[PDB]
């Protein structure tokens, strides 16, 4: 009986974990291209009020 | 007379506002009274825009600049192969002047859609994970990129290297002409970079053309369409060349420089709106010539450093876009042992199979599938207690071919000795050999087929393919030779 | 009107005219040069100056050297003289067989369609590909995100409709070379030859080919796209064909807009674009629709800068697209040809108050069916196919059979497989699918929906084998 | 030739002269000053007026204030008579012992040696630093680099070096403080007197001291690295010697340029750096260099700002070099010292055929196991360590073991780390990281290899530990 | 005026971050283009040069003193950004405090692995360098082996040792405000954990403890505190004294 | 018009993020200094005075109104982002669609957790 309820257990656990994974990923994904765009404007945008300023 | 000659201006940071030269074209070389020359890059209502080719020092408010019916091009031939030159083809190894018979402009418009034929032609690096997995034609643009100190010169240096084998024999077809493009390196890097390839014997067929760091901006921006010209002229009369831009990175940060400095506008990263254009104009020079144009071939081996694994940053984007395909290296794999730090899994030619010979497209096939099989289930390596048998060998299986494309550097292989190397692993041979001897079995192996068994090498060349023969013989030399090794 | 070049700053140049000024987007001819230099009048300066943007190379211009306004943008030949052959951005053959001896010309720069002028109607076009007309049909004068690039099976689908369309619609097809590699324009053309959507011997070419090379400068790879566009008009309008556009790709053309507009000193945007991303986009795109008088129908490869689909380029891309086709390696390498994912692939007309109830039920049932099948894949790894429910059983049974009577030969293939192109009416892939679904076909083997036309080969496939 | 300024912003002054205009590069002295003041013309604006930088503080300056072209570049004293002195950028003593008595000068500008000047030689300098000996080990001659984001540990780096190898030179050696704090200046002049490389009572000075600190403004700091250079130059050449040029900080004249630019008039390239910034570092660094005449080891610190190895500045500077060490925040937190990434330091002469096998495949197996136990850190930090097999885990222990023992006591470091400072020979550091990989220390406790200096002291520390 | 008259002073500027946009304010209005973060270019010499002043004069100019701790205000936490590290880049040395640490009662909240001092014992007298001489390099290393034992199974003796240490010496520098504390008596307090008589106390009891034997060694042995502050040493008479003291005191306060 | 005669209106802007892209075109072709996304500090403004205009007046002006709804695209669900922040800073509460619950065929896909009427609730019969 251990041996049956363990492995169920591990097997949804697992199954949760990889799942929840899945998630995150998404997520840090998605703020690592929010953060990509923010950086790419911002260096574009202080070299054009440093260029303007001349 | 200010049509023919102007006045400076201004003069700063390499770049000279000239009153005057009504009658410049766009692009034209023009003089300086010290003998400094510029080129004409910006055409003004009141002034024209004069990159500078030197040190400011010399230039004055009020110097002269000459129109002197000046074209910017380099010398071409064979006149060149074993010299090491600058940015304008002057000689700068102390050997004397170049005794060259011809000339070309650098700036030429690439052959158009009608003169080329399909990529067919094996351009063999060597190196056996280039060859197999990342095959590169005659005529192909294939990109080296990755971060700083990855391995992306010894990629080029051992191309260069391995030409040697077909250079000293006697099949003119499979003859290559090298050249090495240094941009914005430091001359003692270069001067260990042609020591290497003299000592190799490469150099009696290789050009380097080298802008170095404190050249002038202007002829780092050069010098890449200047070793391109070079190698136009082995294109253009039924010869092969490969040229190696070592780096672009480099050439699109100095003509960044230029661009600012003129005052044109900056976009992403600062750069101009034709730093593309800079680099796609250089790149398409390299074409596979139809037979009705004499059947030559211009390679490109752009390289392009990244920071970071940046492969989305603005100049990578560019090149990676331009390019036929890319061979990605990465820090990670090099210091796990991977050497050569090729990510065969990103890495892409898209003219593939087309480029490799019979034998070796046998072989290279049946190794990238079972290593895509093998990236599938790699996480699960370090982490498989209870695993079934098929996903245990699929494992056991990637990690001795992965073993198998390790290479050291300097000593690039024939193609039959690659494919008789990639056989033991993709048969199974291996399957059962501890991971750790596999360079070990590998290097023991070769030196005895190669020494013993020169007609059965012969035999894989010739054939075209692994016969039935080749077959047998391969079996019962890797069996027996296998148990020697485990002996 | 004649003027002077007063300036001359890489792809721009700035052209002084002593009377009456060309009018912004003006073809202006430089004289005394070896080829032709076509300058795009992008600006009015003031002092009776305009700022051009050069469609070839700048080196060699000299200030007060002529140039000649032609009184209009950019004309190019039009008609179906254009067919297989290979025009630039200025309407020059370049493909080495003389002049393209068109009686019409037309210029490349046009409003699109009045609102009166707009179909209020949403059809199919009917492609005549299984996957395609089922799961994620083409909306007559639509746009159409092509995902992929190569190992797909990319040109021999683009080639498959240009086939398809000719032969089902009596529409041609233009093909728009975006930033084109000489090399691969090479060997599509000949790749065209050969599949015969080209013709070199007779008046028979499906296709006219518009390239804007990589080497060219920005302002030509900006309005190849539009010169393409032009070609396709004359036959929407002037013959009042369904014509078929392929932009290739589309990435290139915003990414040439944000190279000019960096050159003309405007301000980047975010993520450095073009201030003008969304118009210079809109002007193009909406030129591409279903007037009263025809259609023009868009397939349009798509890159995804960074594999961020956030980007301002695919996201003002995706604003106009009706349709994907997602070409996928895995589907390629299960033998599956055309290599179209089928849930991966979807359509903006996928809507049973457009194709039909009838057309909706079965092509989601076939969604479902595949779904659910990827749901029982991991219990095959660990309990086996002997294990299932006779529900269960009968899903994978008949999901397998779709998967394979999804494939389709292709005329186009002709060549290099031998077996013969099937171009498959849509009520017959409705009904084809509709039947499997039923269960018509559970006694059949797998292997006989593989490379099959309609559901009747599949029968007479059966039977072969014996 | 007289001139007069006609503006002032900051270190950028301009000035009109009405006859001969001083080329680009000359030295201008300005009148009317209690202390010399240096203009080094940058650029010819028109209407006879050039655009100057200053190489000292431009307060007190006046419209019309005189100026007189010297004809010239800074030129400053070279010889023998700059060893045991402190030189600022032009050339002035500030040890306040006096004139410096040279029979000849030297321009600060020069062109770099030819390609033809180059030497291909690289023999190993071994500094007794485990973890640069074993992994990235410098060349006599070389080019060296020590990059690190702020106070992570370049300049305890550099003055061990300084320690371990210029103490017992045979040579002269040459110290460019350059933008970095006039405190360290001070600590290691009366250190070097200390040690006797510097004598203020005869002439057995082996050192010359170049300084233009962060208490300096960016004229000075831009170009004080040059002075420092040009002095090494002349040892290099006219005495064909052997050179040992230590600078700290080679960033600041990156940063120095920086500071100024806007004023000269540029757009900025990325990241608000000036677009010359690989061109002005290109003909600089190529002066720094050995040659067929003489050879120059030379060590510089590279700071990296925000810790971000791309940015502009350390990112074009490692193209420059024949050896890098990567110093390392994340490393020098945990208290690594010295913070040394051992997969991001790199050697030109890290071959077997130049270091012999042994050496380089000790190197690769370090490094190798290094990278597998990084990449399996973030994964067993969230799946636990009793799901390893009982060889990975075994390659966790040893990697982590590893990591303790490329951490070293400085001699340099005593007042950091209560530990006296220890010195390791070529083939103790091979053996013992040769050992450790081959599994005879697997039973010792990880903390008996951190921080000491051979392998028996780890093995000792053990001892020690049991109680 | 005190560094130049034999006099030593003490200069906080709270705060570096402010001034710098004040600067950049005037900077701007003044027409000087933009560099990086709209800063001028020269942000870092704008600072370089204050805390350059902050000096120790040599004992032919006085031998006075100015000693400067500027302030630097982070965002979200993140001191490896442009501007703080221009500062770190100027300092001999940065305390880092974190909100992490503050709200999980850390105060002072002290990172102690991403703090230093570029000065060092020099800057210690003999005693406090004799309990803190090895200190930080080993709570650095304490704090990694925490991180890394995190899921607690099987540790050996070495390792328990080094956690039980760290976890106490960790509550021994945890301070309140408003009361600094005299050297030596910081001393006596550091000495009982670094010299391990408070490895078996458990960790929530150590501030208890410490204040209880600050106030007994205070009122029963100023004498020996005495000592300490006067000689600038524990002597082996002090360390002797000192051992009993908290040995004895401990298993009084642990009855 | 309606609004101010005693009846009432309903109107839809379809879409303001459109509308930001098109002013944002506008302001940087006219060099104003670029800001968060390149947009130009005036662009709230450009929303807020337009949704200001949406009212309902009492007896004494008529008794009419003006309803608006307007409509934001978001990015992958970035609520976060400038311009949508922008608006839901404006408006008296949204209706918030989900990829996720449309892609699942709940439809309309609104997020009830997500969405609000802040003033609504008065104006809703008693029946419902
Ligand atoms: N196959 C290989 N096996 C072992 N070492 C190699 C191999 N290839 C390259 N290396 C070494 O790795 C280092 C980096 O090689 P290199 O070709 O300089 O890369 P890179 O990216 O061009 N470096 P850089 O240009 O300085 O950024 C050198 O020390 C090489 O000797
Ligand atoms: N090898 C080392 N051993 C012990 N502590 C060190 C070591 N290197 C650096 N540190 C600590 O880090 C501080 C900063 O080192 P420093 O060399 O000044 O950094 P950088 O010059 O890179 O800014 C030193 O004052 C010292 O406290
Ligand atoms: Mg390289
Ligand atoms: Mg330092």
């Amino acid at each position: 009986e251990s041996t049956t309820s363990e492995q169920s257990a591990r097997m949804t656990a697992m199954d949760n974990a990889s799942k929840n994974a899945s998630e995150m990923i998404d997520k840090l994904t998605l703020t690592f291209n929010r953060t990509r765009q923010a950086v790419i404007t911002k260096e574009l945008i202080e070299i054009i009020s440093g260029a303007a300023a001349l | 007379d200010l049509e023919e000659t102007g006045r400076v201006l201004s003069i700063g940071d390499g770049i000279a506002r000239v009153h005057g030269l009504r009658n410049v074209q766009a692009e034209e070389m023009v003089e300086f009274s010290s003998g400094l020359k510029g080129m004409s890059l910006n055409l003004e209502p009141d002034n024209v825009g004069v990159v500078v080719f030197g040190n400011d020092k010399l230039i004055k408010e009020g110097d002269i600049v000459k129109r002197t019916g000046a074209i910017v091009d380099v010398p071409v031939g064979e006149e060149l192969l074993g010299r090491v030159v600058d940015a304008l083809g002057n000689a700068i190894d102390g050997k004397g002047p170049i005794g060259s018979k011809a000339r070309r402009r650098v700036g030429l418009k690439a052959p158009g859609i009608i003169p080329r034929i399909s990529v067919r032609e094996p351009m063999q690096t060597g190196i056996k994970a280039v060859d197999s997995l990342v095959p590169i034609g005659r005529g192909q643009r294939e990109l080296i990129i990755g971060d700083r100190q990855t391995g992306k010169t010894s990629i080029a240096i051992d191309t260069i290297i391995n030409q040697k084998r077909f250079n000293d024999g006697t099949d003119e077809k499979k003859k290559l002409y090298c050249i090495y493009v240094a941009i914005g390196q430091k001359r003692s890097t270069v001067a260990q970079l042609v020591k290497r390839l003299t000592d190799a014997d490469a150099m009696k067929y290789t050009i380097v053309v080298s802008a170095t760091a404190s050249d002038a901006a202007p002829l780092q921006y050069l010098a890449p369409y200047s070793g391109c010209s070079m190698g136009e002229y082995f294109r253009d009369n039924g010869k092969h060349a490969l040229i190696i831009y070592d780096d672009l990175s480099k050439q699109a940060v100095a003509y960044r420089q230029m661009s600012l400095l003129l005052r044109r506008p900056p976009g992403r990263e600062a750069y101009p709106g034709d730093v593309f254009y800079l680099h796609s104009r250089l790149l398409e020079r390299a074409a596979k010539m139809n037979d009705a144009f004499g059947g030559g071939s211009l390679t490109a081996l752009p390289v392009i450093e990244t920071q970071a694994g940046d492969v989305s940053a603005y100049i990578p984007t560019n090149v990676i876009s331009i390019t036929d395909g890319q061979i990605f290296l990465e820090t990670e794999l090099f210091y796990k042992g991977i050497r050569p730090a090729i990510n065969v899994g990103l890495s892409v030619s898209r003219v593939g199979s087309a480029a490799q010979t019979r034998a070796m497209k046998q072989v290279a096939g049946t190794m990238k599938l079972e290593l895509a099989q093998y990236r599938e289930v790699a996480a699960f390596a370090q982490f498989g207690s209870d695993l079934d048998a098929a996903t245990q060998q699929l494992l056991s299986r990637g990690v001795r071919l992965t073993e198998l494309l390790k290479q050291g550097q300097y000593s690039p292989m024939a193609i039959e000795e690659q494919v008789a190397v990639i056989y033991a692993g993709v048969r199974g041979y291996l399957d059962k050999l501890e991971p750790s001897k596999i360079t070990k079995f590998e290097n023991a192996f070769l030196s005895h087929v190669i020494s013993q068994h020169q007609a059965l090498l012969s035999k894989i060349r010739t054939d075209g393919k692994i016969s039935e023969e080749s077959d047998a013989k391969l079996k019962e030399i890797v069996t027996n030779f296998l148990a020697g090794f485990e002996a | 009107t004649t003027g002077r070049i007063v300036a001359v700053i890489g792809a721009v140049v700035d052209v002084q005219f002593d009377e009456g000024l060309p009018p912004i987007l003006n073809a202006l001819e430089v004289q005394g040069r070896e080829t032709r230099l076509v300058l795009e009048v992008a600006q009015h300066l003031g002092e009776s100056t305009v700022r051009t943007i050069a469609m070839d190379g700048t080196e060699g211009l000299v200030r007060g050297q002529k140039v000649l306004d032609s009184g209009a943008p950019i004309r190019i030949p039009v008609g179906p003289e254009t067919l297989g052959r290979i025009m630039n951005v200025i309407g020059e053959p370049i493909d080495e067989r003389g002049p393209i001896k068109t009686k019409q010309f037309a210029a490349i720069h046009a409003e699109a369609p009045e609102f009166v002028e707009m179909s209020v109607e949403q059809e199919i076009l009917v492609t005549g590909i299984k996957v395609v007309d089922l799961l994620a049909p083409y909306a007559k004068g639509g746009k159409i995100g092509l995902f992929g690039g190569a190992g797909v099976g990319k040109t021999v689908l683009i080639m498959e409709l240009i086939n398809n369309v000719a032969k089902a619609h009596g529409g041609y097809s233009v093909f728009a070379g975006v930033g084109e590699r000489t090399r691969e324009g090479n060997d599509l053309y000949h790749e065209m030859i050969e599949s015969g959507v080209i013709n070199l011997k007779d008046a028979t070419s499906k296709v006219a080919l518009v390239y804007g090379q990589m080497n060219e400068p920005p302002g030509a790879r900006a309005r190849v796209a539009l010169t393409g566009l032009t070609v396709a008009e004359y036959f929407r309008d002037q013959e009042g064909q369904d014509v078929l556009l392929f932009i290739d790709n589309i990435f290139r053309f915003t990414q040439a807009g944000s190279e000019v507009s960096a050159l003309l000193g405007r301000i980047p945007s975010a993520v450095g674009y073009q201030p003008t991303l969304a118009t210079d986009m809109g002007t193009m795109q909406e030129r591409i629709t279903t007037t009263k008088k025809g259609s023009i129908t868009s397939v349009q490869a798509i890159y995804v800068p960074a594999d961020d689909l956030t980007d301002p380029a695919p996201a003002t891309t995706f604003a106009h697209l009706d349709a994907t086709t997602v070409l996928s390696r895995a589907i390629a390498e299960l033998g599956i040809y055309p290599a179209v994912d089928p849930l991966d692939s979807t359509s903006r007309i996928m809507d049973p108050n457009i194709v039909g109830s009838e057309h909706y039920d079965v092509a989601r049932g076939v969604q479902k069916i595949l779904q659910d099948y990827k749901s029982l894949q991991d219990i095959i790894a660990i309990l086996g196919m002997d294990e299932l429910s006779e529900e269960d059983k009968l899903t994978v049974s008949r999901a397998r059979k779709i998967q394979r009577f999804l494939s389709q030969p292709f005329q186009v293939a002709e060549v290099f497989t031998g077996h013969l192109g099937k171009l498959v009416p849509l009520k017959e892939t409705i009904k084809g699918f509709q039947q499997i679904l039923a269960g018509e076909y559970d006694h059949l083997p797998e292997q006989a929906f593989y490379m099959v036309g309609p559901i009747e080969e599949a029968v007479a496939k059966a039977d072969k084998l014996a």
